Parts: structure tokens; C-alpha cells; sequence
């Protein structure tokens, strides 16, 4: 059964870092550059990021919807473990099924609060909304892990030589739970790609 | 057949499978794994005569897969690590070893040959990007304030109004909104930080230490191809003077010399020996320059390509600048195409109408005529022409005046012209 | 490998809104519905 | 028995017997084909040549074979053969007599019909060609009409080619103008759309030559035959 | 013995003939039970063709050239009959040479007929006489010649054969002189069609 | 017989004049020499 708890952590740890993402998506830091930044690179992001909040906004309530349905995907599975496999009611278990729950509600108290923020917003954009095809989170979780893998890379390149193995990794974890979550073999021979890639790049370790 | 080559590392000798010796290279590397020895991976092999060893080059253009000029291998995992006869057969060994170290001529030559072109190649990228970082040096100032422009053209956009009737092409709305939701993944404020990353990831101070540690490296390059190519400088001329007296002894043998012709034999395998030692001398200034050399050479590349896309999507990022006094522009047009269409459609029904009259009333002329005369007299043929029927003018009615063009409104042309930002101008 | 790799990174392998817009309300009190489920179950802690 | 088939002509005789009085109506027809032939003869025939001769004497010059000259001797044979006077009594007292192997009678009988059709549709050309007369009058008449719609239609159709050519010169120039500032700017085809259509100009085309098949007879010669021909220079 | 003369002798009977066919387009004539009732539709077709006689003497005056054609033929060295013997103790035959010379003569004023009808067309006509493209006498001999074998049917269903069977050799013989003149192959075709109608003449004799 | 030659009658067979025309003067003067020369050879009889 500690292997379906491995599992489970697995889908913790990928809901965690996409979670991450999403902080991300809701105000961008320059701190990942390294040595410096253009002082009015910062202020023009800053203007652009002020005006066009609503839709980041919006981006970022629809990366939180599929984290949640991801949470209450494993909360249905929690339910069934519990049923069945409790594996002698493990407290690491216990606190796991505990962090996720907390998190949980967390992610429906952001789902409510941005909803409601939305209301005018998802009222007056209404007609474009519906002539908009909407963003697949999954295409913003794979475009997070690919700027991630490129920016590493180039930190890698260039003299910056640290933090490339934490951040390696992590990029990993999310393309692994990417791939749990792809559900579409048309991409994901890509996912597959970049999964290899990244663990054919683990070598250097 | 199979291949008979050399390899330097392994005595000048080397063995391979017979798709190595007529099929691609890659059969090669694949081989280079055969005949007790590491693959291509810890290998590295050129034809006789310097031919670098091409995967995708047929070994039949290669023309080296026998003993007769066979092909010399490097190998990269070796870097990682009453009695008469003998008169011919000591000689026997001398000429091959003396054959060998022509082929070990021809090796450290095939070794100066990649260095020339990768001197060659490595300096070539070196200027371009010099000329590129230099160009985006020069260039640094006027991306920066491209980007504020595009800011302050992001704000006013904000201030211009939405699509307006154009939304039906399939309430308070903004064409920013507009301009950011194609490409929902790559909205503007995407484009811009992208921009800004690789400008920082661009920084000169960074940039030029990259270009003068490169200049250090191949400069060091430059050196070890004149220093470990001259590390057997001397050899040429001595292996000629005791292959030549082990040849004059061999044919005055026909045993005091025997020995001596013997213990030369001998003699000769310490140069052989000594000729080892210069190899691995050689050898480790060449891969640890190459390999050096290789990870700096696709940087640079890399940095092309980086300094190339950055150029690339500033122009992109110069596109969106027009937008605002475009679409501004754009609306006016789609007016006065409108009152075009008006005007002309009512031309057009003003023609078809005297059209219509004129032809209806020349074709009642002709049916008179014809009542008249129409086979009622033998004088038609002799007066024969006339019943042609009057002028084919154009009664019927155009086509389409344009009907894909979107809907709009005049008077949604004032409200925003009222509402618009100081582009009011643009569509004034 | 690792730095071969850049080149394959360098590419983007890559992969009607206010319908979900609408299913948005009832998307929102099924969650909470199970959030008040999933705390009851943590009760049993 | 062939009575029988001679039925067919006797039935003709009373078409012939019609024709009776419809020939001696004809032959004043055919009176007033000879006065028209006069006056035919009294008008000219220059205009649309394809030169001084009259009107009558193109005419029966128009066929070298036969002219009316030839076609009246033929009416007037055809007369004797059907003569009132004796042949036409001739005729009915046979087909009184056919009552008193009737080949003969019936052959002839039938040919004689047959010859009396033919001098009847005969007799009906003559009757076009004395309306002849007034047909070229009407003729000259319709063919001064037709220059002058012909004038009247190149003018107006010239005039509205020009000015259909200028719009559409016009609105090519201020198509051309748009489409150039910023021809590919704000993805203008995928923003806005349909904005690239070139203005249709069909309208700014001319005509094709029309009625040139006519014999180019001039309005001003008509009006002087007409002039010179007052006799029965109504049509 | 007689060939070089008799031959010419044959085609003069026959331009003699088509002199009185061409006095015959001088003057209209009734037969076949003579003048009709209204027999001044006779005398109208005499006024129209009083009105018209200038193109019935036209085609008279051509058909004489036709014919003085070969009288010229003849006349210009005419030694042939004696170089074939005809003329040969035929004095004779040289006088009635000498008649068809005045015969020639006559055609000769025709001839001067004609001169005056070119000139009267060249007044009035002249373009139409360019464009005349008319048929030759020759055309003009054989539709009279019909037309008198139309006569003589007509004449025949009349009972009046007497004179009718004269009429037909009269016929047969221009159809002889036709077909002597027979140049063209219709002009044979017609003068088999000739044949065949004399054969039923013949018949009907 | 004479059925025959009353449709003979009723179908009978069939077969710019300026050039023609024109040489009408030359042949009259053509054809006055000739008669003029053969008048002189008919006193040979």
C-alpha cells in the first residue's frame, strides 16, 4: 500500500510545485535572472502586468480550477483508500491526507475569492470570453516547465553554474506530473521528449 | 568484405565489418564497438590522407576501408586511459613499423587538418558574433526605449475602445484586451519580459568575459597545434636513416651484424616507443583543446541563436507599436468603404434602370419592325443585316460591393471617436 | 548531453470560453460541497 | 377506282372554283403589282448597293434567272390553263363527266391542282413584292431608326464607360492608398477582415460593336430616294 | 471528209436557233389555247416587260457574243474545212460559210446592241453590273429551251400535240447544241436529264 | 412519257459578270478583224 502512498505523494508534490506556478502566475519575479535587470524593464513589466491583470487573473483562476480538480480528484481516491489500503492508518498518511486537505481548502477559498473578482470581469467580457477558445491549463503547466527548463539552461551556459541541479529537478517533477495528468498521446510523444531529455541532462549529476 | 583499417592508438591496425566497409560511416562507429575496441562514442577515425570520418559519408566515398590507404582510427577511450629467415623477417617488421610511422604522420596531419578547420570554423563564428554582440551593443540602447514606447502604446490601447460592432464577426471592453486574447499563452506583457530576460541574459558584462575567455581558448588552440604537432619534429628524418640501414643490412646479410641488424631491430622499437610518447603528448593538447573548444564553439552558436531570436522578436515587439493609430485609421477606411458602397449601388440602379428602359424599349422597336417584315417579304434577303437585335448594353446589376466586409455604424464611429484616448487624432 | 540539450529545449514542442465561464458557479459549489465532505472525513483523524 | 384519288384534285377545283374569282381578284392584285412595279421603276435602288438603277429593275435583276416580267407571263399562262372562259369550264365539265381506269383524268386533274397551288403561292411573292415597294420604304425608314439608335446608343454607352472607368480608377486609387499604410500591420486581415477586397468594376467596361451587319445605307440617301419617290412614299 | 465544216455547220444551226431565242426574249408570245380570259395580264406582263426590255436585250446581245465567239473561231482563217477536204468541190459549202459570216455580222449588231445596253448599264446598274456574277447564255438557252418543253407538256395535256411534237425536236435539237456547248459538268449532267427527256418525248410520240 | 416530262417540268436541273463586260469593246473589234479577214478568204471558193 506504501506504494499507492508513493503515488499519492507524487500527486502532493506535482500539485504542490503547479500551486507554485500559479503564485508565479499571480505576480512574476525578475529574482530568477540572476545578475541584474534593467530598471525599466522592471517598471515597464509593472505597467503592463497593472493593466492587464483582469486576464492574468483570469489565467491564474483557471490554473487553480485544475488544481483543484485535481484535489478533488485525490480526495475521492483518498476516500478509497480509506475504504481500503489505510496501510496500519499511517500518520505520515495521515499528515499527508492532512496537508492536502488544508490545501484543498485553501484552493476553493482562492477559487471563490477569484470568481468573485471576476464577476464584473467575466460579466462585461462576456462576448469575446465566448469568442475566445479557451487557455488549456495543461498548455500553461507545459509552458511553465519549458521557460523553466530554458532559463536553467541558460544559467547553466553563461557562468551562473548553481542552483541548476534544485531547479533541474523540480522541472522534472512537474514534467513527470504533467505527463500523469496529459491524457493525450498526440503531445504527449513531446511530454516523453522532454522527459527523456531531462533525465538524459541528469547525467550530469 | 570486411574493413581493414588503422588505428593509431592500437598500433596503427584496426578491423571493421563489411557495412563498414562499403555501407555509411555510421557503420564504422557501430564497428568501431568490434574488432576488440570502444565504440565511436570513445573513438574517433579519419580516411587516409586526413578524410575526417563522415557517419553519413558512404565508406565507398570514403575509399579507405581496405589496407591500401586504410583509414587510421583515434580512439578516445585509449585518451581515457640454418636460421637464415630473419634476415627478411626482422626487416619484415621494420618496413610496417616504418609504414606505421608514415601512418602516424598521416594521423597527427589528419589531427592538424581538423584543427585548421576547427580554427577556421571557430574563428569564423568568433567575428559574427563579435559583429552581432558589437550590432547588439550598439543595439542595447534602441531596444530599451522601443520597449517604453510599446508601454506607453499598451496603455493607450487600454484607453481605445473595443472592437465595437466587429465583435460579431465570430459591452465596456478595450482592444488591449483584444490585442492580448489571440494567443492566449503569449500575451503582450509575455513578449516583453521574454524580451527584457534575454537582454539581462545578454549582459555585456557577462558577454565580454565569454569573448575573451573564447579569444584565450583559441589562442591556446593556435599554440598547441604549433607545439604538439611540433613534438616530432625531429622523427622524419631519423626513422628514414634506420629504415634505410636496416634495408642496407638486410640485403649484406644474404652474424656479426645479425645481432647488431637485430639489436637495431630492437633499437628501433624504443623510437617506436618514444614515438608513443609523443602521441599521448600530442594527443591530450588535441581533445582538450577540441573538447574545449566544442563546448565553447555551440555557446557561441547558442548565442547567436539567442542574440538572433532576441533581434527577431524585437521586431515582433516593433509590430505591435502601430496598432493603436492603425486601427484608428482602419475604421475610418471601413466608413468611407461603406458610403462607398452606398454611392455606388445607387449608380449602379440608376444605370440598370436606363438600361432596362432603353433595352425594352429598342427590343419593342424591333418587335414592330419584325411584325412588320419578319418573313413577310423576299426583300428580307436581299436587304438581309438588318434583324439584328439592338445594343447588348448592361441592364443587369453588379455582383457585390465587398459584402465580407464587417458591419460598423456611423454613429458608433462618434461615440468612439468621443470615448477614444488621444488617438482621437489617428481617426480624426 | 546536457549541453546538447539546449538546442532540443530551444523549440516549442507545443500542445468558446464563456461556456466555462457559465459552469463556473456550479464548478465552485460542488467544491465547496466536497470541501465540507473532505473536512468531515479529516475529522476521523 | 381512281376517281377515288382524283377526289383530291376535284376537291382542289373547289379551291379552284374559290380561287375563281380569287384569281381574277388576284389578277387585280395582280394589276396593282404592275402599277407598284411602275413605281418601283420610278424609284431609285442606289442606296446599300453591293449603281443608278431603279427599284423594279433591281428587283427582277435581283434574281438573273426569273424576274416579275417572268413570274406574270407565268401567272398568265397559269390563268389560261385554268381558263374561266373554256379550261376552268373544261375542268368542271370532266369532273361532271368522271360520273358518265380513270387515270388520265385523274392525273391531269391532279397536276392541273397542283400547277394552280404553285401559281397561287406564285401569285402570294407577287403580292409580297407589291407590298415590296412599301416594304423598302418602311425598310429605309427602319434603317434611318437603326443609325440613329446606333448613334444615340454608342454616345450614351460611351459616356457611361467613362464614367464607370473614372469611379473605378477613383476607388482602386483609395483602395490602393489603405491597403498600403500598413499593409500587413495589427494582423489586419485577422483583426479586422475582408478589408483587402479590390472595389468591382465591371460597370467601368464599354460595349462591343453592335448591328455592324448593316447594308450602310445612308439616312440622308433614304431621306432623297423618299423625296425623289412621292408615289406612295407613306410607308 | 466533211468534218471541219459540218461541225461548224451544226453549232451555226444552233446559234441560229438561239438568235430566234434571243428574238423570242425580244417579244412575249401565247399559245396553248392563245390569249385568256383578262388576256391584258398578258398585255400588263408587255408593259413590264416594255419597262423592263433593257435587261431581256442585255441577255440577248450576250448570248449573240457567246455565239460570235465561235463565229470569230470559225471566220479567223478559215481554211480548216478545206484542209480537211469539205471545202474540197464544195463552193457550196463556202457560200454557206459566207452566210454564217453575215450571220456573224448580224451577231456583230447585236454586239453593237449590246455596246449600247453597256453603256446604258454603266449609267444605271454599273456597280450592279460589276457585281452582276449573272449567268452566262448558255444558262439562259437551256431555261429557255425548258421553258418550251414546259409549253409543249402543257400543250400536249391540252390536245393541242400537233405543232407539240415539233416543238420537242426543236427542243432536242438546242438540247444537242447545248450539250455541244457543254462545257461545264453540270452542263453534261443537265444534258443527260436532256436526254432522258427526249427519250420521253420520243415515247410520246 | 408525259408524266415524266411534267416533273421534269415541275423539278428542272440547274448550273463578277464585269470581267466579262469589259472586254465587250476588244472582242467586238477582235471579232470585226476576223470577219473582215474571212470575208477576204471566202473569194478563195
Amino acid at each position: 500500500h506504501t506504494e499507492i502512498l508513493r503515488g499519492l505523494r507524487f500527486t502532493l508534490l506535482f500539485v504542490q510545485h503547479v500551486l507554485e506556478i500559479a503564485a508565479l502566475k499571480g505576480s512574476a519575479s525578475e529574482a530568477a535572472g540572476g545578475p541584474e535587470y534593467q530598471l525599466q524593464e522592471s517598471v515597464v513589466a509593472d505597467q503592463i502586468s497593472l493593466l492587464s491583470r483582469e486576464w492574468g487573473f483570469a489565467e491564474q483562476l483557471v490554473l487553480y480550477l485544475k488544481v483543484a480538480e485535481l484535489l478533488s480528484s485525490g480526495l475521492q481516491s483518498a476516500i478509497d483508500q480509506i475504504r481500503a489500503g489505510k496501510l496500519c492508518l499511517s500518520s505520515t498518511v495521515k499528515q499527508v491526507v492532512r496537508r492536502l486537505n488544508e490545501l484543498y481548502k485553501a484552493s476553493v477559498v482562492s477559487c471563490q475569492g477569484l470568481s468573485l473578482r471576476l464577476q464584473r470581469f467575466f460579466l462585461d467580457k462576456q462576448r469575446l470570453l465566448d469568442r475566445i477558445h479557451s487557455i488549456t491549463a495543461e498548455r500553461l503547466i507545459f509552458s511553465h516547465a519549458v521557460q523553466m527548463v530554458q532559463s536553467a539552461a541558460l544559467d547553466e551556459m553563461f557562468q551562473h553554474r548553481e542552483g541548476c541541479v534544485p531547479r533541474y529537478h523540480k522541472a522534472l517533477l512537474l514534467l513527470e506530473g504533467l505527463q500523469h495528468m496529459l491524457s493525450d498521446q498526440a503531445d504527449i510523444e513531446n511530454v516523453t521528449k522532454c522527459k527523456l531529455c531531462i533525465e538524459r541532462r541528469l547525467s550530469a549529476l | 568484405m570486411k574493413l581493414y583499417v588503422f588505428l593509431v592508438n592500437t598500433g596503427t591496425t584496426l578491423t571493421f565489418d563489411t557495412e563498414l566497409t562499403v555501407q555509411t560511416v555510421a557503420d564504422l562507429k557501430h564497428a568501431i564497438q568490434s574488432k576488440y575496441k570502444i565504440a565511436i562514442q570513445h573513438q574517433v577515425l579519419v580516411v587516409n590522407g586526413g578524410e575526417c570520418m563522415a557517419a553519413d559519408r558512404r565508406v565507398c566515398t570514403y575509399s579507405a576501408g581496405t589496407d591500401t590507404n586504410p583509414i587510421f582510427l583515434f580512439n578516445k577511450e585509449m585518451i581515457l586511459c640454418e636460421m637464415y629467415e630473419v634476415a627478411k623477417k626482422l626487416c619484415s617488421f621494420c618496413e610496417g613499423l616504418v609504414h606505421d610511422e608514415h601512418l602516424q604522420h598521416q594521423g597527427w596531419a589528419a589531427i592538424m587538418a581538423n584543427l585548421e578547420d576547427c580554427s577556421n570554423s571557430y574563428q569564423k563564428l568568433l567575428f559574427k558574433f563579435e559583429s552581432i554582440y558589437s550590432n547588439y551593443l550598439q543595439s542595447i540602447e534602441d531596444i530599451k526605449l522601443k520597449l517604453t514606447h510599446l508601454g506607453t502604446a499598451v496603455s493607450v490601447m487600454a484607453k481605445i475602445p473595443l472592437l465595437e460592432c466587429l465583435t460579431r464577426h465570430s459591452f465596456n471592453v478595450s482592444l488591449l484586451d483584444w490585442i492580448n486574447v489571440q494567443d492566449r499563452p503569449n500575451d503582450v506583457e509575455s513578449l516583453v519580459r521574454k524580451c527584457f530576460d534575454s537582454m539581462s541574459r545578454l549582459d555585456p558584462r557577462i558577454i565580454r568575459p565569454f569573448i575573451a575567455e573564447c579569444r584565450q581558448t583559441i589562442a591556446k588552440l593556435d599554440n598547441q597545434n604549433m607545439k604538439a604537432i611540433k613534438g616530432l619534429e625531429d622523427r622524419l628524418y631519423a626513422l628514414d636513416q634506420m629504415i634505410a640501414s636496416c634495408g642496407r643490412l638486410v640485403n649484406e646479410q644474404k652474424l656479426q651484424n645479425h645481432r647488431k641488424l637485430l639489436d637495431i631491430k630492437q633499437k628501433c622499437t624504443t623510437a617506436k616507443q618514444e614515438l608513443a610518447n609523443n602521441l599521448h603528448v600530442r594527443l591530450k593538447w588535441c581533445c582538450f583543446v577540441m573538447l574545449h573548444a566544442d563546448q565553447d564553439g555551440e555557446k557561441l552558436q547558442a548565442l547567436l541563436r539567442l542574440v538572433i531570436e532576441l533581434l527577431e522578436r524585437v521586431k515582433i515587439v516593433e509590430a505591435l507599436s502601430t496598432v493603436p493609430q492603425m486601427y484608428c485609421l482602419a475604421v475610418v477606411e471601413v466608413v468611407r468603404r461603406k458610403m462607398f458602397i452606398k454611392h455606388y449601388r445607387e449608380w449602379a440602379g440608376a444605370l440598370v434602370k436606363d438600361g432596362k428602359r432603353l433595352y425594352e424599349a429598342e427590343k419593342s422597336k424591333r418587335e414592330s419592325f419584325g411584325k412588320l417584315f419578319r418573313k413577310s417579304f423576299l426583300r428580307n434577303r436581299l436587304f438581309r443585316g438588318l434583324d439584328s437585335w439592338p445594343p447588348s448594353f448592361c441592364t443587369q446589376k453588379p455582383r457585390k460591393f465587398d459584402c465580407e466586409l464587417p458591419d460598423i455604424s456611423l454613429k458608433d464611429l462618434q461615440f468612439l471617436q468621443s470615448f477614444c484616448p488621444s488617438e482621437v487624432q489617428p481617426f480624426l | 548531453d546536457l549541453g546538447t540539450f539546449y538546442r532540443e529545449f530551444q523549440n516549442p514542442p507545443q500542445l468558446s470560453m464563456a461556456e466555462d465561464l457559465d459552469s463556473l458557479p456550479e464548478k465552485l459549489a460542488v467544491h465547496e460541497k466536497n470541501v465540507r465532505e473532505f473536512d468531515a472525513f479529516v475529522e476521523t483523524l
